[PDB]
RNA sequence: AGGGAAUCUGAACGAGAUUCCCACUGUCCCUAUCUA
RNA sequence: AAAGUUACCACAGGGAUAACUGGCUUGUGGCAGUCAAGCGUUCAUAGCGACAUUGCUCGGCUCUUCCUAUCAUACCGAAGCAGAAUUCGGUAAGCGUUGGAUUGUUCACCCACUAAUAGGGAACGUGAGCUGGGUUUAGACCGUCGUGAGACAGGUUAGUUUUACCCUACUGAU
RNA sequence: GGCAUUGCCGCGAAGCUACCAUCCGCUGGAUUAUGGCUGAACGCCUCUAAGUCAGAAUCCAUGCUAGAACGCGGUGAU
C-alpha cells in the first residue's frame, strides 16, 4: 500500500487542493467573517441601548 | 538516508601489537623461501 | 471473490472452533469453522468470523456427500448483538451459515430462517436463495 | 500475441522516433559508465566487478593474439578406505572408531601418460607416509600410494593420491 | 466395529503397549471370517455405514 | 497439460544460473565465524550452506523439469508438432541432462554434509564447504549448451498458438502463396501477409470465427511443395479432426503450374482422404476433373476482391462440419427510437449528466426532481416523519381533516356530559 | 400414611491409568468490575 | 640354552603441553593435464605461474533494542515482458513479519490463513525472566582383592557470588 | 429489622469498563537506484567533470509530545 507520506498521492491531493477542495473553505471563511461583522453591529446597538 | 555504520580508524593495542606480530612472520617466512 | 461491492465492519461473533447450523436444503444441518478467509492477524488472537464472512467449515452433523470435502461457507445468522446504521443493535436466535463454491454461487436451492440484511446485500446469490431477508 | 507481435509491428510501426539516438548515445556512455563504476561499486559488488572485467580482457587478448597469428597463414577424523572383510577385522584395533561417512571406496585417478582420468574403485592401501598406523587404518593423507581396480580398464596398477580429502570431497590419485 | 462384528467371527480392540499412549489408536483384530455366497451391497458402502443414528 | 504453454519459469543461461544461486547463499544465510568458537557451531555454519546451495540448484532444476511439457505424454498432434520445430531426440537430451544434472547436486550435497561432521578445524571445514558447492558449480557448467537451448525453446514455445483438437476446425491448404492468406484476412480478424514471395508465412495461423451459434477455428497453413515448416502443415492435416480447403490460382499469378497443384494434391491425397475435402478456385478444364476423380472432393469458384462468396466458401464449410391471451407493450416504448451510441443528436443519460457534472464518485445523484408530485415548487422534499415520541407516517392517511372533525363531534358529546369536572 | 463408552493394567470394580463421545466452565480468545 | 626385535603393540611409572581474534569470518571443490602476463642470477628449455578450460563425480516460552546479507509493502532496470501473472537484478530497514495437532534419541515435518509469515546479533543476551524430557546412587585422591578380566554398597575428601531496606539506570513526582 | 465469616436469589443506577462499544489519526522541501538536459575531457560521442530537471514507503522539516527546574520574553499587582 502506499504510505501517509507517498509522494504521488501528495501530488494528486495537490490537484484536488486548486479545486473544489479550497474554494468551499474559501466560501464558508467569508460566510463566517460575514457572521463576525454582524456581531459587531449586535453590540453596537447594545452600546446605543445604554447610550439612550 | 538512514546513514548506515561507519568503521572505526581507532587501532586498538592488541590489533596493532598483533600487526607487529604478524609483520614479523612474514620476514620469517621471506628470509627462508629466499633460500630455495 | 464474489462479494459485491465494499464490506463494512460489524462485531465478530463465531471464531475458530464455532459450530454453527446449515441452512440450505443441501444436506447438512451443521457447520464446524476451520478457518476464516479474509481476516486480521495478532499474537494469540483466533481467527474470527461475523455475518456474511466467507469461512472455510467442515459439516459435522449431515450427508457424506457433503463431507469429506472442506469447503467454503457463507454466514447468514450470526446471534451476537452487531450494529446497523438505522439505529438498533440486533441479533438472531442461532449461528447459522450456508455453504457454496469460491465463485459464491450456492449449491442448495434454498434457505431456511432469516437472512442478514449485510450479508444479503454482499452476496447477490445468497439473496436469490433467500426466502427471509431480516 | 499471435507469433511475432512486436517484429510485425516494428515492421510496420517502427521502433520509437528516439530510438537510434537514446541507443547511440548510451553506448557513448557506457565509456564513462564503466569508469564511473570501477571508482564506485563499494564491497562485494565490486570484486566480482573487477572479476568480470578482468576476464572481458583475457578473452579480448586472445580475440587480437588468435587474430594477428592467423594473419601470417578415540575416532579418527580422516578420511579412511576399508576392505570387503571389514565384519569382525579389527584384532588389534580394540576402539579405533572408524564413521561410514568419512569411507570412500572409489578413488577419482589420473592417469599421466595418456590425460584421462578413470574413477575406479580402490581395492588396496598399500603405503601411507607420516604414520604406519595409518597404513593399517587405510587412511588417504596425502602422499598414500594405494592399489586401483583395472575392471573397466598398458596400465599400472598403483596410484600415489595427490588431494587432502578431509578437505575436499574426493580422494584424487595419480598413476605410476 | 458392529460392521466388523456381523461380517467376522471375533472383534477384538487392543492398542498394545510400545505405542505413542497419547495417541488415539486402536489395533483391532477380526480372527475368522465367514466368506459369504451372499454378500450385503447396501452394507459395506459407506453411505449407508456412517447414517447416524436418530435423536432421542 | 492443455492447448498452449506460455507459463515457464525463465532459463538461466548457466553462467548467470550460477550467479544466482551461489549469491542466494552468501546473502540469505549468516556469513560470519570466528575460528575461535565451538567446533559444533562451524560444523553446522557449513553444513546449513552445503544443504542451502542443494535445495537451491533443485529449485531451479525442478522448475524447468515441471514447467516444460512432458513431449510423449501431452497429445499426438502436439508430440509431433514440438518434434517438427525442434529436434525431439534433443528436446529429451537437454530435460535429461537436467535430470542427470539434478540428481548429481543431491548426490553432492548429501555426500559432503556426511563427510563435514567429522571436521577437526575451521580450515578443513572451509575447504570441504568449497569443494561441496565448487562442485555443484562444475556440474551447472557443464549445462551451458542445453540450458542456452532450453531458453530458446521456452521462447518460442511461449508464443506458439493454442489449437483445439476436439472444437470444429477447418484446415486452410494450396500452395505456397495462392491467396489463401487473403481468405483468412477476410474471414477473420488475423493479421496474415499477402507478400508477394513463396514462403512468407512461416507457422500455423489460426482464425476464430462464428457461426449457427458455435465456436470455429481456421487454422492458415505454410503450404506444401520437406521441411519442419513444411512437414509442420502435413501433420496438421493428418492429426487434426478436421476438413482440408485446398486452394487454387487459376491465374498467371502463384508462378507456379496449376499441373504441379494437381500433382501435389494427388500425392497428398491419402492422408487427407479421411477428411471431406473441399476444393477452391481462386484438356485443361479437363484436368480440373481429373481432381474431381477424388472420392470426397467439391470445386468451388470465387473472388476475394468481394465479401460475398468468400462468406458462402465458410457457409458450406461449416454445413459439412455439423454432417461429419395478449402481453401488455406501452405505445410510448413502440413509438421510441434505437440509442446510437455514435449519434450527435440524442438524449443525455446519467452517465454522461455525472461526466459533465464531473466525476463518478463524486456526483450525488438527486432522488428528487425524478418523481412525480402534483406541484414541482415542492419537489425538494423536507418530509418531517417523526413529531414527539410518535412518528408520522403512522398518523398519516387521506382524509385527516374529515376524521378528526368526527372527533371533534365526539369532543362535544362528551363536554356538556360532565367528564371533566 | 460432571456423566457415558471403550482400552491398557490387579464381570463389577479400585478416588488405578489412557483414549474417545456427550455436558460444563474466564484455562484461553481478552480481559473487565466488585469485596475482603 | 635361551637370545634378537617392536610404531602390532595391551597395562603400571617418568617426561613434554595442551586449549589466546597476529582486523578473525562470507559464493564458486580437489587432483592431473592444456594454454601462459611475466619473473627465473643471463633467460622461457635451473623452474614457479592467475582467469579459463578438459578430463569421472539441547529445545522452546516471552519481551526490548539493533544489523541488512530484504520475505512483503514503495520506486526503478533487464527478461518473447501481447494483458494478467512472473523470473532475475538495483535503491531501500520507514513499517510489518499469524493461528492449531507436533516426544524411538523431532537435532524431521504436517494444514491452513496471510500482502508476507526474511535471515541474524545483543560470545556462554535471553538456566537466579522459567520449565519440558537425559548421566547412576556421573568430581578428585587413596587402598583392598584380582593371569590375561573387573569389582568394592571399602576409606578420605570438595562441591561458598544468594539474598544486598548498597550502587545507579529507567519510569513518574516534589 | 438485630443477625447470618457480604446467609441466598432478581433487577440495577453512578462509577469503572470491552474491536464485546464508539471516534480520530498530515503536507512541503532535500535526496537514493534510475530516467534525463546542456555539455566538456577527446576537432565524434558521452546524464558529470563545471553546471542542470525529474525521481523511493528514504532524509529533513510541517504536524504530533515534554519544556532547559542555573535558556529567554512580554504583560498585571505596591
Amino acid at each position: 500500500a502506499k504510505s501517509l507520506r507517498a509522494s504521488s498521492h501528495l501530488n494528486a491531493k495537490s490537484v484536488k487542493r486548486r479545486g473544489v477542495f479550497q474554494k468551499a473553505v474559501d466560501a464558508r471563511e467569508q460566510r463566517i467573517s460575514d457572521k463576525l461583522k454582524e456581531d459587531l453591529l449586535k453590540q453596537k446597538l447594545e452600546d446605543l441601548k445604554k447610550k439612550e | 538516508m538512514r546513514v548506515r555504520k561507519r568503521q572505526s580508524r581507532r587501532t586498538s593495542t592488541k590489533l596493532k601489537e598483533g600487526i607487529k606480530k604478524k609483520a614479523s612472520a612474514h620476514r620469517k617466512k621471506e628470509k627462508k623461501m629466499a633460500k630455495k | 471473490n464474489g462479494a459485491q461491492g465494499t464490506k463494512f465492519r460489524i462485531s465478530l461473533g463465531l471464531p475458530v472452533g464455532a459450530i454453527m447450523n446449515c441452512a440450505d436444503n443441501s444436506g447438512a444441518r451443521n457447520l464446524y469453522i476451520i478457518a476464516v478467509k479474509g481476516s486480521g492477524s495478532r499474537l494469540n488472537r483466533l481467527p474470527a468470523a461475523s455475518l456474511g464472512d466467507m469461512v472455510m467449515a467442515t459439516v459435522k452433523k449431515g450427508k457424506p456427500e457433503l463431507r469429506k470435502k472442506v469447503m467454503p461457507a457463507i454466514v447468514v445468522r450470526q446471534a451476537k448483538s452487531w450494529r446497523r446504521r438505522d439505529g438498533v443493535f440486533l441479533y438472531f436466535e442461532d449461528n447459522a451459515g450456508v455453504i457454496a463454491n469460491p465463485k459464491g454461487e450456492m449449491k442448495g436451492s434454498a434457505i431456511t430462517g432469516p437472512v442478514g440484511k449485510e450479508c444479503a446485500d454482499l452476496w447477490p446469490r445468497v439473496a436469490s436463495n433467500s426466502g427471509v431477508v431480516v | 500475441p499471435q507469433n511475432d507481435y512486436i517484429e510485425r509491428h516494428i515492421k510496420q510501426h517502427g521502433k520509437r522516433l528516439d530510438h537510434e539516438e537514446r541507443k547511440r548515445k548510451r553506448e557513448a556512455r557506457e565509456s564513462h559508465k564503466i569508469s564511473e563504476r570501477a571508482q564506485k561499486l563499494t564491497g562485494w559488488k565490486g570484486k566480482q566487478f573487477a572479476k568480470k572485467r578482468y576476464a572481458e580482457k583475457v578473452s579480448m587478448r586472445k580475440k587480437i593474439k588468435a587474430h594477428e597469428q592467423s594473419k601470417v597463414k578415540r575416532m579418527i577424523t580422516k578420511h579412511t578406505f576399508v576392505g570387503e572383510g571389514f565384519t569382525r577385522r579389527p584384532v588389534k584395533m580394540e576402539r579405533i572408531i572408524r564413521p561410514s561417512a568419512l569411507r570412500q571406496k572409489k578413488a577419482n585417478v589420473t592417469h599421466p601418460e595418456l590425460g584421462v582420468t578413470v574413477f575406479l574403485p580402490i581395492l588396496a592401501v598399500k603405503k601411507n607416509p607420516q604414520s604406519p598406523m595409518y597404513t593399517q587404518l587405510g587412511v588417504l593423507t596425502k602422499g598414500t600410494i594405494i592399489e586401483v581396480n583395472v575392471s573397466e580398464l598398458v596400465w599400472g596398477k598403483y596410484a600415489q593420491v595427490t588431494n587432502e580429502p578431509d578437505r575436499d570431497g574426493c580422494v584424487n590419485a595419480v598413476l605410476l | 466395529i458392529w460392521v466388523f462384528q456381523q461380517l467376522f467371527e471375533k472383534v477384538e480392540a487392543t492398542k498394545p503397549p510400545a505405542s505413542r499412549n497419547v495417541s488415539a489408536e486402536i489395533f483391532v483384530v477380526c480372527k475368522g471370517f465367514k466368506a459369504p455366497k451372499r454378500l450385503d451391497p447396501r452394507l459395506l458402502d459407506p453411505k449407508e455405514v456412517f447414517e447416524e443414528l436418530p435423536d432421542g | 497439460m492443455q492447448l498452449s504453454w506460455k507459463d515457464i519459469p525463465t532459463v538461466a543461461p548457466a553462467n548467470d544460473l550460477l550467479d544466482i544461486v551461489l549469491n542466494r547463499t552468501q546473502r540469505k544465510t549468516p556469513t560470519v565465524i570466528r575460528p575461535g568458537f565451538k567446533i559444533t557451531r562451524i560444523r553446522a555454519f557449513y553444513m546449513r550452506k552445503v544443504k542451502y546451495t542443494g535445495e537451491g540448484f533443485v529449485e531451479k532444476f525442478e522448475d524447468i523439469l515441471k514447467g516444460f511439457p512432458n513431449i510423449n505424454d501431452v497429445h499426438p498432434f502436439h508430440r509431433d508438432l514440438m518434434d517438427t520445430l525442434y529436434e525431439k531426440n534433443h528436446y529429451k537430451i537437454s530435460l535429461a541432462a537436467i535430470s542427470r544434472a539434478k540428481s548429481l547436486v543431491e548426490q553432492v550435497a548429501r555426500d559432503y554434509v556426511r563427510l563435514l561432521k567429522f571436521g577437526q578445524s575451521l580450515f578443513q571445514c572451509k575447504q570441504l564447504k568449497r569443494a561441496a558447492l565448487g562442485r555443484m558449480a562444475t556440474i551447472v557448467k557443464k549445462l551451458r549448451d542445453p540450458l542456452a537451448y532450453l531458453e530458446q525453446v521456452r521462447q518460442h514455445i511461449g508464443r506458439l498458438p493454442s489449437i483445439d483438437p476436439n472444437t470444429r476446425t477447418l484446415l486452410i491448404c494450396g500452395y505456397p502463396n495462392v491467396g489463401k492468406s487473403s481468405f483468412l484476412r477476410c474471414i477473420t480478424k488475423s493479421d496474415v501477409d499477402v507478400q508477394p514471395y513463396a514462403f512468407t508465412t512461416k507457422s500455423l495461423y489460426v482464425g476464430h470465427f462464428d457461426y449457427k451459434y458455435l465456436r470455429f477455428q481456421a487454422i492458415d497453413t505454410p503450404g506444401i511443395l520437406m521441411n519442419n515448416i513444411e512437414m509442420q502443415s502435413i501433420y496438421a492435416i493428418a492429426h487434426l479432426r478436421s476438413c482440408v480447403l485446398y486452394f487454387m490460382d487459376l491465374s498467371e499469378q502463384c508462378g507456379f503450374t496449376i499441373e504441379a497443384q494437381v500433382k501435389l494434391f494427388h500425392s497428398i491425397k491419402p492422408l487427407f482422404a479421411n477428411k471431406s475435402v473441399m476444393v477452391v478456385i481462386n484438356e485443361r478444364a479437363q484436368l480440373l476433373e481429373s481432381v474431381k476423380e477424388v472420392p470426397g472432393v467439391e470445386i468451388m469458384t470465387s473472388s476475394c476482391q468481394l465479401e460475398e462468396n468468400v462468406m458462402e466458401v465458410r457457409n458450406k464449410a461449416c454445413e459439412k462440419l455439423l454432417a461429419s391471451r395478449t402481453p401488455f407493450i406501452p405505445e410510448s416504448v413502440k413509438n421510441l427510437k434505437k440509442y446510437d451510441p455514435e449519434d450527435p443528436n440524442r438524449r443525455k443519460l446519467a452517465r454522461d449528466i455525472e461526466a459533465e457534472n464531473g466525476g463518478a464518485g463524486v456526483f450525488n445523484v438527486n432522488l428528487k426532481d425524478k418523481y412525480l408530485l402534483e406541484d414541482d415548487e415542492w419537489k425538494n422534499d423536507i418530509m418531517p416523519e417523526i413529531l414527539d415520541g410518535k412518528n408520522v407516517y403512522d398518523f398519516l392517511d387521506p382524509e385527516i381533516a374529515a376524521k378528526l372533525q368526527a372527533l371533534e363531534e365526539e369532543e362535544e358529546k362528551l363536554e356538556n356530559e360532565g367528564f371533566y369536572n
